[PDB]
């Protein structure tokens, strides 16, 4: 599960009730596909700055 | 930082620097948020009065993005012990919020379990700072970054001459002349996962710098995640 390619999650992966559930760091929102993490605003944590 | 490369534009935005009354940096920090800086508790003994500078890459040319911030609160770990470097962690609340911009952005705080199984099992982490470039050299004028492999706990416990508590971990090389150093202390140790960097450690100490048979010891951030969360609300 989460041991297999991080469960397909962009960030946090937790194995609940024999299933994989993804989550994100503060400042991100779980995408509709429940895996990807979308930044809430500008300069989200953990991202190198480009502009 | 001994060896490694200098951080290029916007590559180490979470890097913060603790500067003394004479404006010289003496320790590092990691931007956790607009109000909080994660540093090493042992640095709070390095200077009486100090401030936090962010967005700096070349301490010899005001590039514009620099911002000096006064410290409002110093939240040191109640269990920090000077004699052994145990519980080497401290959080700083700034009087004024840091405005994120180019070269000024926070590192993500990970979740303990996920970080320890997925982040800390990665091949490498990234340590950075304005610390010395040689064991007996001068502090660096340019912000540097070094990819340091995670070191097996036992090979590391064995290599060390002092107790490696459960609050610290090892990273770096056995012989390769690459390693953090004095002045980099309190600085960030981040692990990259899918183009997003998570704070995984705080530069703590080491026997000299880049010495053979010796590694770099970091405070195990994952062991203080609950503590950091509580300190960033008080
Ligand atoms: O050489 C050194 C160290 N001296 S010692 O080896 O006698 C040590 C004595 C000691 N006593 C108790 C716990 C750990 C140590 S290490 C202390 C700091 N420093 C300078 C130093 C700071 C630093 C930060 C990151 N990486 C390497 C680094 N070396
Ligand atoms: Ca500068």
């Amino acid at each position: 599960l989460c041991s297999l390619d991080n469960g397909d999650c962009d960030q946090f992966c937790h194995e609940e009730q024999n299933s994989v559930v993804c989550s994100c760091a503060r400042g991100y929102t779980l995408a509709d596909n429940g895996k990807a993490c979308i930044p809430t605003g500008p300069y989200p944590c953990g991202k190198q700055t480009l502009e | 930082i001994v060896g490694g490369q200098e951080c290029k534009d916007g590559e180490c935005p979470w890097q913060a620097l603790l500067i003394n009354e004479e404006n010289e940096g003496f320790c590092g920090g990691t931007i956790l948020s607009e109000f909080y800086i994660l540093t090493a508790a042992h640095c709070l003994y390095q200077a009486k009065r100090f401030k936090v500078r962010v967005g700096d890459r070349n301490t010899e040319q005001e590039e514009g993005g620099e911002a000096v911030h006064e410290v409002e609160v110093v939240i040191k770990h109640n269990r920090f012990t000077k004699e052994t470097y145990d519980f080497d962690i401290a959080v700083l609340r700034l009087k004024t919020p840091i405005t994120f911009r180019m070269n000024v952005a926070p590192a993500c705080l990970p979740e303990r379990d996920w970080a320890e199984s997925t982040l800390m099992t990665q091949k490498t982490g990234i340590v950075s700072g304005f610390g010395r470039t040689h064991e007996k050299g001068r502090q660096s004028t340019r912000l540097k970054m070094l990819e340091v492999p995670y070191v097996d706990r036992n090979s590391c416990k064995l290599s060390s001459s002092f107790i490696i508590t459960q609050n610290m971990f090892c990273a770096g090389y056995d012989t390769k002349q690459e390693d953090a150093c004095q002045g980099d202390s309190g600085g960030p140790h981040v692990t990259r996962f899918k183009d997003t960097y998570f704070v995984t450690g705080i530069v703590s100490w080491g026997e000299g710098c880049a010495r053979k048979g010796k590694y770099g010891i970091y405070t195990k951030v994952t062991a203080f995640l609950k503590w950091i969360d509580r300190s960033m609300k008080t």
